[PDB]
RNA sequence: GGAGGUAUGACAA
RNA sequence: GCCUAAGGUGGGAUAGAUGAUUGGGGUGAAGUCGUAACAAGGUAGCCGUAUCGGAAGGUGCGGCUGGAUCACCUCCU
RNA sequence: CGCGGUGCAUUAGCUAGUUGGUGAGGUAACGGCUCACCAAGGCCACGAUGCAUAGCCGACCUGAGAGGGUGAUCGGCCACACUGGGACUGAGACACGGCCCAGACUCCUACGGGAGGCAGCAGUAGGGAAUCUUCGGCAAUGGACGAAAGUCUGACCGAGCAACGCCGCGUGAGUGAAGAAGGUUUUCGGAUCGUAAAACUCUGUUGUUAGAGAAGAACAAGGACGUUAGUAACUGAACGUCCCCUGACGGUAUCUAACCAGAAAGCCACGGCUAACUACGUGCCAGCAGCCGCGGUAAUACGUAGGUGGCAAGCGUUGUCCGGAUUUAUUGGGCGUAAAGCGAGCGCAGGCGGUUUCUUAAGUCUGAUGUGAAAGCCCCCGGCUCAACCGGGGAGGGUCAUUGGAAACUGGGAGACUUGAGUGCAGAAGAGGAGAGUGGAAUUCCAUGUGUAGCGGUGAAAUGCGUAGAUAUAUGGAGGAACACCAGUGGCGAAGGCGGCUCUCUGGUCUGUAACUGACGCUGAGGCUCGAAAGCGUGGGGAGCAAACAGGAUUAGAUACCCUGGUAGUCCACGCCGUAAACGAUGAGUGCUAAGUGUUGGAGGGUUUCCGCCCUUCAGUGCUGCAGCAAACGCAUUAAGCACUCCGCCUGGGGAGUACGACCGCAAGGUUGAAACUCAAAGGAAUUGACGGGGGCCCGCACAAGCGGUGGAGCAUGUGGUUUAAUUCGAAGCAACG
C-alpha cells in the first residue's frame, strides 16, 4: 500500500484465539453470566466416563470423561496414564491440552488432584500422573 | 505525471550506470545541480556541464568508471519522497555503508553531505543515499 | 523448429 | 407550592436464554447408487446465466484457454 | 484551554437549554449554572450519536529496535463506601466507621416501635484452580487533641503463615583400586555405574550445646546556667550549652567456644527438532504425543530398570503475555500463473504534483530557558561479610511550552516562465456511436409446371416426410435473420464491443505547426455513468437455430452424448437486471534503460521521368531478443526492468461468498459479509517416472495368410470342490493345475 492508504486504513493484525477456551471463562451465579477469567485449571463434574476411538492412522480405546465445568461449559477431557478411578458424578480437575487422536478432546484430567487418583505402579515421570515417591 | 524530479534524476543515473553509458542528460533544477556538484566533488562522477536552453536548462553528467570499467557508483536511493518526507535531526544524520557512501542532506546551510552536516551539527531533509 | 487465428477396483503394509 | 429519588401504568427499543419443528454444514479404518473431473478421462474443460434431472451432472446461449491431435497462412529464429 | 492515550458504521445522523444573544438571579468564581424573553443555531465521514469495554499515570513484561502486552505490590491523580436520592454542619464533605428519606437484606420488640452496613485490621461463610494471624507495640517515623506530662493512632513499625518470587549458602573436603562387593549389560573376554563406595586424614558454612550481647533514641518533659529582642522590673518568649530521661522487635541480629558428617535432594528429559541409550516387558493392545509421528510379537518414541543429559530446593505441567512471526512488513512484504488489480469509464472531496525571482516561515533544523515529582530501569559512587537489597550523585525520557536563530527542502504570499496540460491553425485514418432507409446470397414456407418412388438420417439404425405426388427441378411470391469475397497478431472504441451499402446527427484519436493560455496537471475513497450472454416486464416479430419437451436410438440403466421434431429464447421498441476464464487472469499517470524484423495511420528529406525506392521521425499494432528481473515458467521501450505519485486489493485450506443485518432488484438475484467448528496441510512452477479409449517410429507365430488341434465322446493324468478316521504338505492369472 501507499503511505496515504496506510494512513487511511491502517494495518490490522489477525486476532489469536485460545487452544483451551473453556478455561478462559468463569461464571457468576448472581448475575448468571460468564466472566472472562483466565484460569490454569478448572474443576468439573464427570457426567460421562467411557472410552473413545482415535482417528484413522491410530487405533485404541482412548479413555475420556464428559465433564461439565464449574463455569457451566460442557467439555470432553482425556484421562492420561494407565488405569483410573473416575466414575460419573466424580469431581475432576482439568488442565489444557489437546489430544491429537481425539478430534473433540481439548482438555486433560489432572491425576492426583480432587477425586482423580494417581497412576498405579508409576515410577518414572511421577509428577505427571500424580504419584508420590515410593 | 512526474511527481519527483529528484527521484527521476537518481534513476536516470542508476539506469545509465547499469549499462555503463558514458554520459547522461537531465532537465535542470537548482537541487539537481546541487546533487550533481556533490557527486562531482565526492568522486562519484567524472564531470558535470550545464547547458542553457529555452525551457529550464539541461545538466549533462559524465559517469565515472575505474580500471576494467568497474562502477564507482553502486546504487542510489531516494529517501525523502513526496509521499513521505524524511527529516533527521543533527544526531540522527545517517552514515551510509559506514562512511564508504554518502547521504545528500538539505539543510538551512544548503545541500551538503552527511559528513558536512554532522560537522556543522545540523539536520535536515535527507535527499538520497549514494554508495 | 516455436508463436495469437480458424462401468468399477477392502484396509494397512 | 416548585423541583425530585423510589414506586406504578403504557407503547416501543435492545441483549441472552429457551421452543414443537426445520435448514444447510463438518465429522465419522473399511455401507448403497452411479462415474462427473484428472489422458482428447473416452461428449475438451472451465466461467456467468437459464432450464431440466435420484445423484453427481445434462442441455441451451455467450465467453475463456488455464486445449489433446492432425491439417493451413502470417510471423519469426 | 491546547495536545495525547480503546474497539464497532453489519453504529450517520445527533441536539431543543439544545447553539447564541439580551437582562435577571445564583456561585468562591466565569458560564444556560438557572430562569424569563429574542433568535436559531450547535455537532458530524478530521467519525457526531449509539453500542461495547476500561479507572488513568509514573511504571512493569517483552523486543535489535520500531513496537506489542500489562496497569499487582510502591507513588501521584480520580472515583466510590449496602442501592438511590437529599441536604445539614464546617475553612474544607454533599462526609467508609455522620444525619434524613426511600429501597433490598439481617436483627430486636411488650406490635406501638427500634437497630444495623468490614471495598478499615484480623477473621468467618460463599464463590473459586487460587491467595495469610481473629498476633505484639506504640519504642521509631508520621498524624489528631493539649501549654505540657500526656491520651488516641489495626497509619505505621514489628512478629506469624505460604518455596509465591528474587538473592546468598549448604546437603561436606582431601587422598583413595588396572578399579572390592552388588546393579545393569555383554560378542561372556570384559564393559559400565566408579575415585564412586570402602578406608585413612580433615572441616564446621550449617546443626546442637552452652555462654557473650547490638545499633535502631532523636527526643519531649524536667533540673541547671547563658545569649538576644522587649520590659520600670520582671516571670516568660526565641535561641544556645550541660545534667537527666525512654526498645514493641528481643536476649533479635551478631559474636565466641565445644561437639558430630553426623540430621539436610529432587524433578524432568534422553526418535528428530533437542543436550542425553541400552536392556527387558508389551505386540495398532496397553499407552505416548508440542509438532512430525510412535505401537500391527527383535519399538533408543509405550511401561520398568541401568546408564545418561539438563536444571537444582527446586523441577515439571497447565494458563496468560512478548519473541521467534517480515504472519498487517513505518522501520520491514506483496498482488501474470501461489492469497491478492474493482468489468470499464466520468468525476466531488482528499493525496501528490514542472521551472524560476523575491518574500514568508506554518513544516524542518538549531541555541537558550522553563518544566517533564519521588521511586524505578541505566550510569557513576558508597552501605549491608557477598548478592538481592539500601543510600547518594547523575543521566535519560516530550512529535511539551516560551523565546532567539538558520532558510536548502515542503507549505503560504507577490511575480516570471514554457517543456506538462489544454486552445487555435493545417492535415490523416477508422466494423467508434445513434437514427432512418436500402442490397444481394442463402434457408424456410407458399403457389404453379415437370416428374416418380423414394427422401432423410446413423457407427449401424429407426422415428420422421412421401402415391392426399415427396425429395429433386423450373418459375415466381412472402417473411425473418445474418451480412460470402474483401478480411489482415488489420482497424476503431474506456471496457462490454463494433463487419453489406447509403444518407443524417455525433464522440474520440493520430500527425504537423508553435499563433494563444501559462501547471490550468495526475490519481481519485464515496458518488455517478456504461456494461457480453442468459434472465425479467410491456408491446411487436418469428425464417433459421434451439434450453425445456416429445418421439427414435444407444445402454446394464441414460432423466445424456446420436437421430427426427420442437416451445421459450435468439430479433425489434421501451424499461429492468449489473453478472462472466467482463482475461493480457498484468489498475492508472510519468520518466528512464541494447538491438533486429513485420505491419496500420501520419510527417519530413534524398533519389527516382512518375510509380517506387533510400533515410529520419511520431503514434499504434505484432514477432524475435540483451541488460535487468523472476520460485520457475517466463517478461523484456506495448516490461513482469529501473523509479516517483494516487487508487483497488491480499494475509493457510475448508466452513463461505455461506449465515445474520443492511442497501438494491418486479423476480431471478446482486452488493456488503462473519463466526462456531475443522484440517496440517491447500497451493505455484518445474523434475523423474508411470500411464493415456495422445502422437510418431519399430519388433516378436502378436495379428493377418495357412496347416493341424483344444472346447463335444471314452479313457489317462493333475487341479478345484465335495467326501473321509486320513483323503499328507507345497504350487494358483500370464509366470498354479502329466
Ligand atoms: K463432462
Ligand atoms: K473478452
Ligand atoms: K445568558
Ligand atoms: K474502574
Ligand atoms: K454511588
Ligand atoms: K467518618
Ligand atoms: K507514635
Ligand atoms: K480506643
Ligand atoms: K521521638
Ligand atoms: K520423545
Ligand atoms: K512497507
Ligand atoms: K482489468
Ligand atoms: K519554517
Ligand atoms: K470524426
Ligand atoms: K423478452
Ligand atoms: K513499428
Ligand atoms: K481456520
Ligand atoms: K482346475
Ligand atoms: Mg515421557
Ligand atoms: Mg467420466
Ligand atoms: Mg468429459
Ligand atoms: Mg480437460
Ligand atoms: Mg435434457
Ligand atoms: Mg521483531
Ligand atoms: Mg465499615
Ligand atoms: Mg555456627
Ligand atoms: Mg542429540
Ligand atoms: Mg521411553
Ligand atoms: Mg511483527
Ligand atoms: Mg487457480
Ligand atoms: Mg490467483
Ligand atoms: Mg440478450
Ligand atoms: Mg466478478
Ligand atoms: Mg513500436
Ligand atoms: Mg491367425
Ligand atoms: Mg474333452
Ligand atoms: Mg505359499
Amino acid at each position: 500500500p501507499t503511505i496515504n492508504q496506510l494512513v487511511r486504513k491502517p494495518r490490522k493484525s489477525k486476532v489469536e484465539k485460545s487452544d483451551s477456551p473453556a478455561l478462559n471463562k468463569g461464571y457468576n451465579s448472581f448475575k448468571k453470566t460468564q466472566t472472562n477469567v483466565n484460569s490454569p485449571q478448572k474443576r468439573g463434574v464427570c457426567t460421562r466416563v467411557g472410552t473413545m476411538t482415535p482417528k484413522k492412522p491410530n487405533s485404541a480405546l482412548r479413555k475420556y470423561a464428559r465433564v461439565r465445568l464449574s463455569n457451566l461449559i460442557e467439555v470432553t477431557a482425556y484421562i492420561p496414564g494407565i488405569g483410573h478411578n473416575l466414575q460419573e458424578h466424580s469431581v475432576v480437575l482439568l488442565r489444557g491440552g489437546r489430544v491429537k487422536d481425539l478430534p473433540g478432546v481439548r482438555y486433560h484430567i489432572v491425576r492426583g488432584a480432587l477425586d482423580t487418583a494417581g497412576v498405579n505402579d508409576r515410577k518414572q515421570s511421577r509428577s505427571k500422573y500424580g504419584t508420590k515417591r515410593p | 505525471v512526474m511527481t519527483d524530479p529528484i527521484a527521476d534524476f537518481l534513476t536516470r543515473i542508476r539506469n545509465a550506470n547499469m549499462v555503463k553509458h558514458e554520459t547522461l542528460e537531465v532537465p535542470a533544477s537548482k537541487i539537481k545541480r546541487d546533487i550533481a556538484e556533490i557527486l562531482k566533488r565526492e568522486g562519484f562522477i567524472r564531470d558535470v556541464e550545464y547547458i542553457e536552453d529555452d525551457k529550464q536548462g539541461v545538466i549533462r553528467v559524465f559517469l565515472k568508471y575505474g580500471k576494467n570499467e568497474e562502477r564507482v557508483i553502486t546504487n542510489l536511493k531516494r529517501i525523502s519522497k513526496p509521499g513521505l518526507r524524511a527529516y533527521v535531526k543533527a544526531d540522527e544524520v545517517p552514515k551510509v555503508l559506514n562512511g564508504l557512501g554518502i547521504a545528500i542532506i538539505s539543510t538551512s546551510e544548503g545541500v551538503i553531505t552527511d559528513k558536512e552536516a554532522r560537522a556543522k551539527n545540523i539536520g535536515g531533509e535527507v535527499i538520497a543515499y549514494v554508495w
